[PDB]
């Protein structure tokens, strides 16, 4: 739900959305790719 | 979780190598590692 | 406490004697609620 | 200690981190923790 949200906020408001209680899988972030710059900055996205 | 054989491990994240056993420390409970001196990790409890 | 969006409380429930003021007297606070909410706080007041 | 590396622990610098991350900061760990030997060898062979 993150992503596919509908409106995203303007910059001065925003959403801190805890994800929790829960499991998190990363590649369906990252493998699906059609993501302009994922930078990470400390991790290696990999790691995760 | 093998005990008292020396075992690669990873729990939650936080990894080593070592020989896991049973322990007569007592937690509070809200806690989850132990340390001593060094940044060592010392005692853990099993996540599940 | 609020620190970066979480909170904490500590306690004891404790006995006593006397009216007027404090036991003078040493206990650690061990806490009970934990809670990485996000909000601030710049003032308050209790109820009764 | 840190030695200005971004992780005291190694290994969480070596998962978090690209390899020419890595590097770069592995090195602060071991020029850092190596100096640190080079100062107490010399403290025991002083001393000694
Ligand atoms: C894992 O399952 C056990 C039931 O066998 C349960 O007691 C325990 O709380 C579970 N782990 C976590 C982290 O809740």
């Amino acid at each position: 739900e993150v992503f596919n949200a509908t409106r995203f906020a303007s910059v001065y408001a925003w959403n801190r959305k805890r994800i929790s209680n829960c499991v998190a899988d990363y590649s369906v972030l990252y493998n699906s790719a059609s993501f302009s710059t994922f930078k990470c900055y400390g991790v290696s996205p990999t790691k995760l | 979780l093998v005990k008292n054989k020396c075992v690669n491990f990873n729990f939650n994240g936080l990894t080593g190598t070592g020989v896991l056993t049973e322990s007569n420390k007592k937690f509070l409970p809200f806690q989850q590692f132990g340390r001593d001196i060094a940044d060592t990790t010392d005692a853990v409890r099993d996540p599940q | 406490k609020n620190i970066d969006g979480y909170f904490k409380i500590y306690s004891k429930h404790t006995p006593i004697n006397l009216v007027r003021d404090l036991p003078q007297g040493f206990s650690a606070l061990e806490p009970l609620v934990d809670l990485p909410i996000g909000i601030n706080i710049t003032r308050f007041q209790t109820l009764l | 200690s840190n030695f200005g590396a971004i992780s005291s622990v190694l290994n969480d610098i070596l998962s978090r981190l690209d390899p020419p991350e890595a590097e770069v900061q592995i090195d602060r760990l071991i020029t850092g923790r190596l100096q640190s030997l080079q100062t107490y060898v010399t403290q025991q062979l002083i001393r000694a």
